[PDB]
């Protein structure tokens, strides 16, 4: 259910992202956004099914344990990419036609419009953070080797 | 492949994609903390994965 609700939330953010950054039409928003997401979403299927397929190939008493685990995962993730490519591009374009006026999280209803501004401050700090990673680039790669000594 | 290079592209990529990562992170954490906190029938096997 965790990986099954992952892809149910990674696909609505991509179609609201073009509504937020461009104000594009909410019908053609799916064709505009998921024209470059349909390849990635069908490509994550053959890696998320390949991290589970060979473990269901074992024999003996552990084979009956390892099968009906991996089968119950691949049956969930094999059709979720299909319903993510079929259903929700139509449903974001039919039962969701939002046109926001005026506010951008300032008023928001009440005073809870500070949380998205805090999120903006964290990503504004995060781009400076990855710039400070790309400052010298040697210690942040040499700490990776002392990480994998843990492995 | 459109207008940017190498170092500048990966910064704007994570600036675009920081919101879905923290979207799935809190959801996946809070969905699996019940079987990591709960006690009872089969909880000793739930705690081996949660």
């Amino acid at each position: 259910i965790g990986l099954l609700v992952d892809d149910a939330i990674v696909v609505v953010e991509n179609v609201e992202r073009v509504m937020a950054e461009e104000g594009l039409s909410p019908r053609e928003a799916a064709r505009k956004s998921m024209g470059q997401i349909q390849g990635a979403l069908v490509g994550i299927a053959m890696v998320l099914s390949a991290v589970f397929l060979p473990m269901a190939f074992f024999g003996g008493s552990t084979g009956v344990i390892y099968r009906q685990f991996s089968i119950t995962i691949v049956s969930a993730m094999a059709l979720s990419v299909i319903v993510a490519l079929i259903l929700t591009p139509a449903l974001c374009a039919t039962m969701l036609k939002p046109i926001e006026k005026g506010d951008h999280g300032e008023h928001k209803g009440g005073f809870f419009g500070w949380f998205n501004r805090m999120f903006l401050s964290t990503t504004h700090g995060y781009e400076r953070g990855v710039a400070s990673i790309l400052k010298h680039r040697a210690p942040y790669l040499l700490i990776y080797v002392v990480i994998v000594a843990g492995m | 492949e459109q207008g940017k290079g190498i170092v500048e592209a990966a910064i704007e990529a994570c600036r675009m994609r920081l919101r879905p990562i923290v979207m799935t992170s809190l959801a996946f954490i809070l969905g699996v903390v019940p079987l990591a906190i709960s006690t009872g029938a089969g909880s000793g096997s739930q705690h081996a994965i949660g």
